[PDB]
């Protein structure tokens, strides 16, 4: 019954207000639980959470888990194109990119 | 009639009831193929798609149009099944003049057939009891376990209207092709009606148990033409 | 064939009663609705006949529960119950005359009237939060309306598909006939005393439940006792019985209800056969009159009376009442020749 | 670097008093903003909570499913040779032979017995 | 003695016979014990 | 929960019953007693003191059950709110499996009522067999019954208000008034003209007589029992769940009398 | 068998709940005839206080790892079941606070705490 | 004596489970090897094993019916699974009754003993698992044969009516702080409605065996025609039992799938209100149809109307069940554990073995199909392939929690195969047997019977391996059972989620929806001593 | 004492060391025959029960 | 644009409805015009070729 545009501002507050690693991660789980990807601003949101609990296999695997829930391939490099500023400032790096 | 060795489907019919089953199952089997072949696609694409997933909808829970339809569609197929099923039960039966009266008094180990016409005035009856030949006895060429030494004997296209009883315990008269099967009780009269469209022999068992030799009393019907019938009454 | 009749009467009375639990006042409206409607029956039983109203009234029943699903408005609810009674009233009567019509000896029909009534308990403990807000009793009243949906075809079947004068003695010319009074107001007299008694009772439902199954039992056994051991008799330990329980627990008041309804039903039949025309149809007209109305009005009289004069005097005034109507069924036990 | 570098082939065997000081080493590493880190690091950091060690393993390995195969197939033989053992041991009746199922076809084709899919008594 | 081993009816470990007797005791007795009857009855009545 | 000393009580209003050797025991009687039962009625046994014993090895069985419920609830005081309503809902549903049997009963009577055989001549009560008077000793065991389920509730008001003379007399009555109804009951099947083995009639009319009968000698042991119990000191004047049980067994026994009366002697 | 108790302040324990005698010829009471945990309830419920609570669990705060829910506990553990602030919106979760770590609901976030009495 | 006062005088509920566990093992055991003897005598056309006795073939049906309708599936489902997690899931430290779970279990014993005797002391009990009247008598059967079976259905009466009644006042009034009578787990539910239909269902069976015993040893013309009875009456006081026990063997199981398809599929169960609903008019229209077993008796044609039209009803229920299981099971992820296995495997044989009943409930078809392998291989998909699998599921899902010690996958694995593929051999072909018209309840067959018959006695020697097979899984979980956690991840409980890291984790592994996975290893004696609090 | 032996009962009852069923100084009249008895009527019924499988009769 | 995805789920469960019923018509419109029909034709035909020998 919610909106695009409710739980996409729902999520940024309660990414803003999370203090713990358990928090964020918890916060993540159920944001890639619903029938709605998340927005690119959401997950601006998650990565500054996670530069705050000083966190950094979580900033790789969100993007990780975008790969999953995208429905092709042209809207994943989609979003690659608007989260660009941000990864190069933050520093995180894709797994692709890593190939642990 | 005879059963086939490696056999799958019904034994071919003689009468218009049997045609009647065959084709009230024919039609139920088609919605049931509707349904079993459904839910095994449907756990197909559950295993294809969904084993060791990384997203969970764990919010998928209510439904609300979808617990309508999983209730409504199931009443509709039972209806439309129960429709022939209603008209199969009412309309086939002995409607109009029964032609032939044969009693079958089953005993514990054989049959005892008489018939309640042909009679004379002193009370001579046609009667007669049907055993069961041994295997060491046997002839050259006769089925095993379902041959008898005397045969029920009726004419091709008239009705029959078989009474049944017992005198010992619950027994079950059995005739697969002809589409007949009613229960002998101790103290009950029961009846069946036959019409038999072709001429052959037709071969059956007993169904209730009923003690030691349940496995053998068998029966067997011959449809002769008119001419035969005169001249096998005329012997007996 | 006989028996199938029968099942029909089963629906048709449970159907009603089920209502009546229901709701959703607009089962005061509904009663009212029936007694303005049912005495026309007698002139359609006796001209179309039975069979085409009883379908029917069924599928008015079944567009009048559709029109409670598409509108919440409370004069749409009460149009609703208002056809919803109308149907229910042409229904009941068909079915009573059907019923008489297929078993001509008496006997029979005592056997067969109690568990014709059997539905009408049932309905009450079947359907009270029938249909609710939420879905999950719709679900579960499912597999008992397609249960009533193949009944209802395989009759359609039987009736349909493949083959199967003037009423003299006017209402008020009935009435002048004491036995007609005596044996029609014994049940509304009966059912009118625990009416009034249900709804000031848990002020002074559960209670209650033990009286479906009592009516039921009842019922059931008094059908087939009444001819061997007299229905006038059972009717006057009946009545009395009410009369003791109400004036001072509810099983015994729906077993001696069951007492009273099958001593009664059948026996006005059985009047108006010998000294009447040979009309089944137009007689229960009366009786289903006298059942609506004691339900219809006087339960508010009842709750107006309770604590203005305290249930306990109600109470007493009505077991009154209905102790005192014991001596005038003694008359029931043999009608004049005519 | 020594500490660090291969761990995919090496985490799984030492204690659990010498897993604690890596976390709690790389755990005060990545205060340090980012770019600071180096790879070695990073591939650490993403095999020790997102890897395929313990909880992560899975139910059944390359060489589970044959094992699995290779016993229904064994435990099938068995059944198959025991069956057989009890088959050639039976009391064969007189009629169970083909020269008497040639007759009884000649005395079901005298009086005409499935007209439609087929009479015949013969399987040896 | 709350534990693993505390709660059933028999002694599994720190025993004397082995428990692979007392196991497979049990399933012969009770997979043998239908073929006892059918040879009671069978040499009651003639055959063999 | 915060009351001053409270872990050096339970924390939870429930009966943790001790170690007890009955079930075990009563297995063992009821496992003798099927056995003798099976075997004596063809051959194998020839004495008669086998059965006997074993019945009275299992009445034994529940009366010293019944011992340490008993010391459970009067002295050692074990039965909170939520104990008793256990107890009650355990007894109803006794009593509802209990009233199940009969309606088996008085199915395959009227089944065999409606519908007669041909062997037997299409009537009811047949020729040669004469049925029981109901202007008889019949009447009187009804006015018995009714009168009987009058002096307990005299009881149970004797109770509440405090007067001990008054609860004694009326349980006395009681099983004095219940022991002339066995006794009435008794003497009416030693003036009969139709046995057992005489028809379909005589085999359903001593085989839902009988179990009332039995149902019958219960309750006078159990009114026996409630009256030696008051008597020293058991009973007080708001706990006392021996006194309800053994009132609404009565009751119900008198509503099944009352249809015992009206289907097997009146209608025929 | 030791001192009869007038009050739940004053009881200690099984032995201070044995109470008086009746009079020969009168209908006892419950006051003079109780033993064990019937006459305890008997004395709460004759001053207001219930010996055994029935209240559900609190559904009014979320609880972070500064201010957490409080549960009392006679032992080292006790089990709790969450279904969300609002009361009804989690589903059931289940969880086992001890004394030496405390439970935090995977779904909602509420932390609780043991309190041992 | 502390061993005859803790496992002889026992009050503990879960110390009652173990010995109706071991009780079940036995009774199976006996009555699948009866059941080898009787495939091993209908292989080809002759007499095989047993020499000429025709009867001792009904002897071994009859006791292969009744050691695993009565001593294995009962004991089994209402006695080890509901005595020990009905009152763990209620938050009940104990039952209200303990003494009498505990008679509940002790007159099992003494009703085995009259079983087995009543197949040594003379020809013996041939009389099929309903034991009809006229031929049950003293002229067919002279000896105290039937009489000692009747009395081993007497005995597990008792034991049922106590245990029913048990559950019902324990699962009302001690339950926990929080928990009202609509947040219940779905297997009390289940437990529940079945000690409803035992309540409703067992004193008919009662009434209908004394009267026959009766009959038998003191002459009193009930079921006798020559005095003016009926034996049909007889059929009327069985079935009125027959169809309530067919579901109390079945209904048990569906609440044990419901707990595997929301643990291995993490998501809450689809409509859990439509579910209790579902099994609500499941159980009430199992009273209201019980005679589609007597239509070739002679009933009416506006009878049989009603009986067809009612059986048919009962689809609606049971396919919302189903279709609510496989709605579950869409959107989660699934990871294929033993128990997943067995739970798959339940959803597509039950309803092959269900949608066979819809084409027995007409009265035109069953002139064909009565008395016939047809119901043979119908009943055997619902009960072999849909009661007894959800006993291995659930003991596949439980027995570490009970025991501390875990089991080989692989041997699991195996055994599960080797089952289903036994299982599926064995009672297909008795669908086409039914057909061509082979009867029931003979020991010998025409000729042309023989080819299927050949391979129905194939698989059967598959089934008894895998239960071999499955007593040495046992003996390998018993000994070196814990060191069995670490082969295999299907140890664990529920895999991490996609962000929740293996740190995180390990700190908090157990994440579930009722009590039963977060007790001690085994647990403890004396569960709960401070009560549980719910919201 | 008079015929409240209530309050002192109940002091016993408590504190015993022993069996409920096994604590009054009565209880051997009860226990001793029933458990007497018991043995010879569960060692008669194994006695004709093995005595009947061989065919012997009385 | 392609960084707005609203509902993928929905649309998935439809196209397996709709697979899973039109498999399930195939499958069953092949025994009833296939294994069903052929059969009836077949006897009938037999049976006015039987007559046809007796009225000559
Ligand atoms: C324990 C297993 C079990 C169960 C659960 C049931 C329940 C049912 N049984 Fe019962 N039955 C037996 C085992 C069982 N039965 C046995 C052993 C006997 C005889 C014993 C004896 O004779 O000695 C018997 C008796 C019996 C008979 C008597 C046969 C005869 O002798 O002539 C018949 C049919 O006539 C029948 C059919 C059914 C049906 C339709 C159900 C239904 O409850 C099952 C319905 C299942 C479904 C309908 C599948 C799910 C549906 C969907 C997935 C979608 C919905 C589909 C539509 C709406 C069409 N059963
Ligand atoms: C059918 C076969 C079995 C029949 C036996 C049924 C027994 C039901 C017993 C129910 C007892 C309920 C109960 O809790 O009663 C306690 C004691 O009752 C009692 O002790 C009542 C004893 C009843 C004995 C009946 C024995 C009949 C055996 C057949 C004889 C033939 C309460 O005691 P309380 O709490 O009220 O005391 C408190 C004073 N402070
Ligand atoms: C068949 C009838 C059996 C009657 C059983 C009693 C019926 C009522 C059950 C009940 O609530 O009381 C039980 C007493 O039963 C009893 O004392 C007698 C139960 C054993 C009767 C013999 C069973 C024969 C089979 C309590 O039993 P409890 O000891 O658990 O109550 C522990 C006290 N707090
Ligand atoms: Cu004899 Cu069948
Ligand atoms: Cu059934
Ligand atoms: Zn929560």
């Amino acid at each position: 019954e919610e909106t695009y545009e409710e739980f996409s501002q729902r999520y940024e507050k309660e990414f803003d207000e999370a203090y713990d690693l358990f928090e964020v991660q918890r916060v993540l789980n159920n944001c890639f639980s619903y029938d709605i990807v998340p927005s690119p601003a959401v997950i601006g949101k998650a990565l500054n959470a996670c530069r705050r609990v000083n966190d950094y296999a979580t900033a790789v695997r969100v993007f990780e888990g975008l790969k999953h829930k995208v429905e092709t391939k042209e809207q994943y490099d989609a979003y690659l194109e608007e989260l660009k500023d941000v990864r190069e400032e933050l520093g995180i790096d894709l797994k692709e990119e890593l190939f642990p | 009639d005879v059963p086939t060795p490696w056999g799958i489907f019904f034994q071919d019919s003689a009468t218009p009831n049997m045609e009647g089953i065959i084709e009230l199952h024919n039609n139920i089997m088609f919605y049931l193929v509707l349904i079993l072949t459904f839910v095994s696609y449907i756990l197909y694409t559950i295993i294809y798609n969904y084993s060791n997933a990384t997203i969970v909808h764990k919010y998928m829970n209510h439904g609300q149009l979808i617990e309508i339809v999983w209730t409504t569609l199931p009443a509709v197929i039972l209806l439309i099944i129960a429709f022939p099923s209603f008209i199969l039960l009412y309309l086939c039966d002995e409607v109009i003049s029964p032609a032939m009266t044969i009693k079958a008094i089953g005993l514990q180990w054989y049959w005892k057939y008489e018939y309640s016409d042909f009679i004379n005035d002193d009370g001579e009856i046609v009667e007669f009891e049907s055993y069961v030949i041994p295997e060491e006895l046997l002839e050259d060429g006769q089925l095993r376990l379902l041959d008898v030494d005397a045969s029920v004997v009726v004419p091709v296209d008239t009705h029959i209207r078989f009474i049944v009883s017992s005198a010992d315990v619950i027994h079950d008269f059995c005739v697969p092709a002809l589409g007949v099967k009613v229960d002998a009780s101790p103290g009950r009269l029961n009846q069946t009606s036959a019409l038999i469209q072709r001429e052959g022999v037709y071969y059956g068992q007993c169904s209730e148990l009923c003690g030691v030799m349940h496995s053998a009393m068998p029966i067997k019907i011959e449809a002769v033409s008119l001419y035969e019938f005169i001249n096998w009454l005329d012997e007996q | 064939s006989r028996k199938l009749i029968l099942f029909i009467v089963f629906l048709a009375l449970l159907l009603d009663n089920m209502l009546l639990t229901v709701v959703v006042l607009l089962f005061a409206s509904k009663a009212t609705v029936q007694l303005i409607t049912n005495p026309f029956i007698g002139l359609l039983t006796n001209r179309i006949g039975y069979p085409i109203p009883i379908f029917a009234g069924f599928c008015i029943m079944f567009v009048s529960t559709i029109m409670f699903a598409f509108s919440s408005s409370y004069a749409f609810l009460l149009i609703a119950r208002s056809l919803q009674g109308i149907g229910s009233s042409c229904s009941s009567v068909a079915g009573m005359g059907m019923l008489a019509s297929v078993y001509t000896d008496d006997e029979e029909r005592g056997n067969v009237m109690g568990i014709a009534l059997g539905g009408l308990a049932m309905g009450v403990l079947v359907g009270p939060p029938f249909g609710s807000v939420l879905y999950e009793f719709v679900g579960k009243t499912a597999p008992f309306l397609v249960l009533a949906a193949l009944v209802l075809l395989d009759g359609a079947i039987q009736l349909f598909v493949l083959q199967p004068s003037q009423k003299g003695t006017p209402l008020t010319t009935l009435l002048k006939d004491p036995y007609i009074l005596i044996a029609a107001g014994s049940i509304c007299f009966a059912n009118m005393g625990i009416a009034m008694l249900e709804p000031a009772l848990p002020i002074w439902g559960v209670a209650f439940l033990p009286a479906s199954i009592s009516y039921l039992i009842g019922t059931n056994i008094f059908g087939i006792l009444a001819h061997k051991m007299g229905r006038w008799l059972c009717a006057l330990l009946g009545m009395i019985i009410v009369g003791v329980s109400i004036l001072c627990p509810n099983f015994g008041v729906g077993f001696a209800i069951g007492m009273v309804d099958s001593s009664m039903m059948p026996i006005m039949g059985y009047l108006v056969d010998l000294r009447h025309v040979s009309v089944y149809g137009s007689v229960y007209a009366i009786a289903d009159v006298a059942f609506c109305m004691g339900y219809a009005i006087g339960p508010s009289a009842g709750g107006a009376i309770a604590k203005a004069i305290g249930f306990p005097w109600l109470m007493t005034i009505i077991g009154i009442i209905d102790i005192l109507f014991a001596p005038l069924c003694f008359f029931l036990r043999s009608p004049p020749a005519k | 670097n020594a500490t660090v570098t291969n761990l995919e082939k090496r985490w799984e065997d030492l204690p659990e008093t010498d897993q604690k000081d890596i976390i709690s080493q790389l755990s005060e590493r990545q205060k340090l903003p980012w770019k600071d880190l180096t790879l070695s690091e990073k591939k650490a950091a993403w095999y020790i909570s997102f890897g395929e060690w313990g909880p992560r393993r899975p139910v059944h390995t390359k060489e589970d499913k044959l094992y699995i195969f290779w016993g229904t197939v064994i435990g099938i033989v068995i059944s198959a040779t025991i069956f057989g053992a009890f088959r050639y041991n039976r009391n064969v009746p007189k009629t169970m032979n083909r020269e008497w199922q040639a007759a009884s076809d000649e005395y079901l084709k005298s009086k005409n017995a499935e007209p439609f899919t087929g009479y015949s008594q013969i399987q040896s | 003695d709350v534990g693993p081993y505390s709660n059933l009816p028999f002694k599994v470990k720190n025993r004397r016979v082995p428990y692979a007797v007392p196991h497979f005791l049990f399933f012969a007795i009770g997979m043998g014990i239908p073929f006892f009857a059918c040879y009671v009855q069978l040499k009651r009545s003639g055959s063999i | 929960m915060r009351i001053q000393n409270r872990e050096n009580l339970q924390l939870f209003p429930f009966h943790l019953v001790t170690n007890s050797p009955w079930p075990l025991t009563t297995s063992l009687a009821l496992m003798s007693l099927a056995l003798t039962l099976g075997l004596t009625m063809h051959g194998y046994i020839g004495n008669h003191l086998w059965l006997f014993l074993a019945i009275s090895l299992v009445l034994s069985s529940i009366f010293l059950w019944v011992r340490d419920v008993v010391i459970e609830g009067t002295y050692l005081g074990d039965h909170t709110i939520a104990v008793r309503k256990g107890l009650n809902i355990g007894f109803m549903l006794f009593v509802l499996s209990e009233i199940l049997i009969f309606a088996a009963l008085f199915w395959s009577y009227f089944h065999s009522a409606m519908g007669p055989t041909i062997e037997i001549g299409c009537q009811w009560p047949p020729v040669g067999i004469t049925s029981i008077k109901p202007t008889e000793l019949p009447l009187l065991n009804t006015i018995i019954l009714l009168a009987s389920g009058a002096t307990v509730t005299w009881a149970h008001h004797s109770i509440l208000y405090k007067d001990r003379q008054g609860t004694l007399v009326g349980l006395f009555i009681t099983t004095l008034l219940i022991i002339l109804f066995v006794g009435c009951q008794v003497l009416e099947y030693t003036w009969a003209t139709f046995t057992i083995a005489d028809s379909v009639f005589g085999s359903i009319f001593y085989a839902g007589t009988g179990l009332h009968f039995i149902h019958m000698v219960m309750l006078i042991v159990m009114l026996a029992i409630c009256y030696a119990r008051m008597y020293f000191y058991h009973f007080t004047s708001n706990h006392h769940l021996g006194l309800e049980t053994t009132i609404l067994y009565l009751h119900v026994l008198d509503i099944i009398w009352l249809f015992l009366y009206i289907v097997f002697y009146w209608w025929g | 068998q030791f001192k009869t108790a007038t009050s739940i302040a004053e009881v200690e324990g099984l032995e201070n709940l044995v109470g008086p005698g009746a009079k020969t010829g009168t209908v006892p009471t419950d006051l003079e005839q109780a033993t064990g945990l019937e006459r305890y309830e008997l004395l709460g419920k004759l001053e207001g206080i219930e010996v055994f609570d029935e209240t559900p669990l609190e559904a009014v705060r979320k609880g972070t790892m500064k201010d957490p829910i409080l549960i009392d506990s006679y032992d080292d553990y006790r089990y709790v079941g969450c279904t969300g602030v609002p009361a009804d919106s989690h589903n059931i979760e289940w969880l086992k606070p001890t004394t030496e770590k405390n439970a935090r609901c995977w779904e909602c976030g509420s932390v609780y705490k043991l309190n041992f009495l | 004596m502390n061993y005859i006062n803790r496992w002889l005088f026992s009050t503990n509920a879960k110390d009652i489970a173990v010995l109706y566990f071991i009780f079940a093992l036995f009774c199976g055991l006996l009555g699948s090897i009866m059941s080898l003897i009787l495939r091993l005598e209908l292989s080809a056309p002759g007499n095989q094993i047993l020499m000429g006795n025709h009867q001792l073939f009904n002897v071994v049906a009859t006791a292969h019916a009744v050691l695993m309708v009565f001593f294995l599936v009962m004991p089994a489902a209402i006695g080890f699974f509901g005595n020990y997690l009905l009152p763990l899931m209620i938050g009940a430290s104990d039952m209200s009754f303990a003494r009498l779970n505990n008679i509940s279990f002790w007159l099992l014993p003494p009703a085995l003993v009259s079983l087995l005797a009543s197949a040594l002391i003379e020809n013996g009990a041939g009389t099929g698992w309903t034991v009809y009247p006229p031929l049950a008598g003293v002229q067919s059967h002279s000896g105290p044969s039937v009489d000692l079976a009747i009395f081993a259905l007497h005995l597990t009466s008792i034991s049922s009516l106590l245990g029913a009644i048990n559950f019902i006042t324990t699962t009302l009034n001690m339950r926990t702080i929080g928990m009202t009578m609509s947040k219940l787990p779905l297997f009390v539910w289940a437990v529940v409605f079945t000690s409803i239909l035992l309540l409703l269902s067992l004193p008919v069976l009662s009434a209908g065996v004394t009267l026959l015993l009766l009959d038998r040893n003191f002459n009193t013309s009930f079921f006798e025609p020559a005095g003016g009875g009926d034996p049909i009456l007889y059929q009327h006081l069985f079935w009125f039992f027959g169809h309530p026990e067919v579901y109390i063997l079945i209904i048990p199981g569906f609440g044990i799938i419901s707990h595997i398809v929301s643990t291995y599929s993490k998501k809450p169960v689809f409509g859990a209100i439509g579910m209790v609903y579902a099994m609500g008019s499941i159980g009430f229209l199992g009273l209201l149809v019980w005679s589609h077993h007597m239509y070739t008796v002679g009933l009416d044609v506006d009878s049989r109307a009603y009986f067809t039209s009612a059986t048919m009803v009962i689809a609606v229920p049971t396919g919302i069940k189903i279709f609510s299981w496989l709605a579950t099971l869409y959107g989660g992820s699934i990871r294929y554990t033993t128990p997943m296995l067995y739970a798959f495997a339940f959803l597509f044989l039950f309803t092959v073995g269900g949608l066979s009943g819809v084409v027995l409930s007409n009265a035109s078809l069953d002139i064909a199909f009565h008395d016939t392998y047809y119901v043979i291989g119908h009943f055997h998909y619902v009960l072999s392939l849909g009661a007894v699998f959800s006993l291995f599921a659930g003991y596949y899902y439980w027995s570490p929690l009970i025991t501390g010690l875990y089991y080989n996958n692989n041997l699991a694995n195996i055994q599960f195969w080797l089952l289903f593929i036994g299982t599926n051999v064995t009672f297909f072909p008795m669908h086409f047997l039914g057909l061509n018209g082979m009867p029931r309840r003979i020991p010998d067959y025409p000729d042309a019977f023989a080819g299927w018959n050949a391979i129905s006695s194939f698989g059967s020697l598959i089934s008894i391996i895998s239960v071999i097979l499955f007593a040495y899984v046992i003996y390998d979980q018993l000994v070196n059972g814990l060191t069995n956690k670490q082969l295999s991840t299907n140890s664990l409980f529920k895999n991490p989620d996609f962000i929740e890291s293996n740190i995180i984790f390990n700190d908090n592994s157990i994440k579930s929806s009722s009590i039963d996975f977060l007790l001690t290893s085994p647990p403890l004696p004396h569960t709960f001593n401070t009560p549980a609090i719910q919201s | 004492t008079a015929t409240e032996k209530i309050i002192e009962l109940q002091k016993f009852y408590q504190s015993t060391n022993k069996p409920i069923y096994a604590a009054h100084p009565r209880s051997k009249y009860y226990l001793i025959p029933y458990f007497g008895l018991l043995g010879v009527s569960v060692a008669a019924t194994l006695f004709y029960t093995g005595r009947a499988c061989f065919g012997i009769k009385d | 644009s392609l960084t707005r995805i609203q509902g993928s789920v929905k649309r998935r469960i439809l196209t397996d409805i709709s697979v899973g019923l039109t498999l399930g018509f195939g499958f069953a419109s092949y025994w009833w015009w296939g294994v069903h029909k052929p059969t009836v034709a077949h006897r009938e035909n037999y049976y006015i070729e039987l007559a046809k020998k007796k009225k000559a």
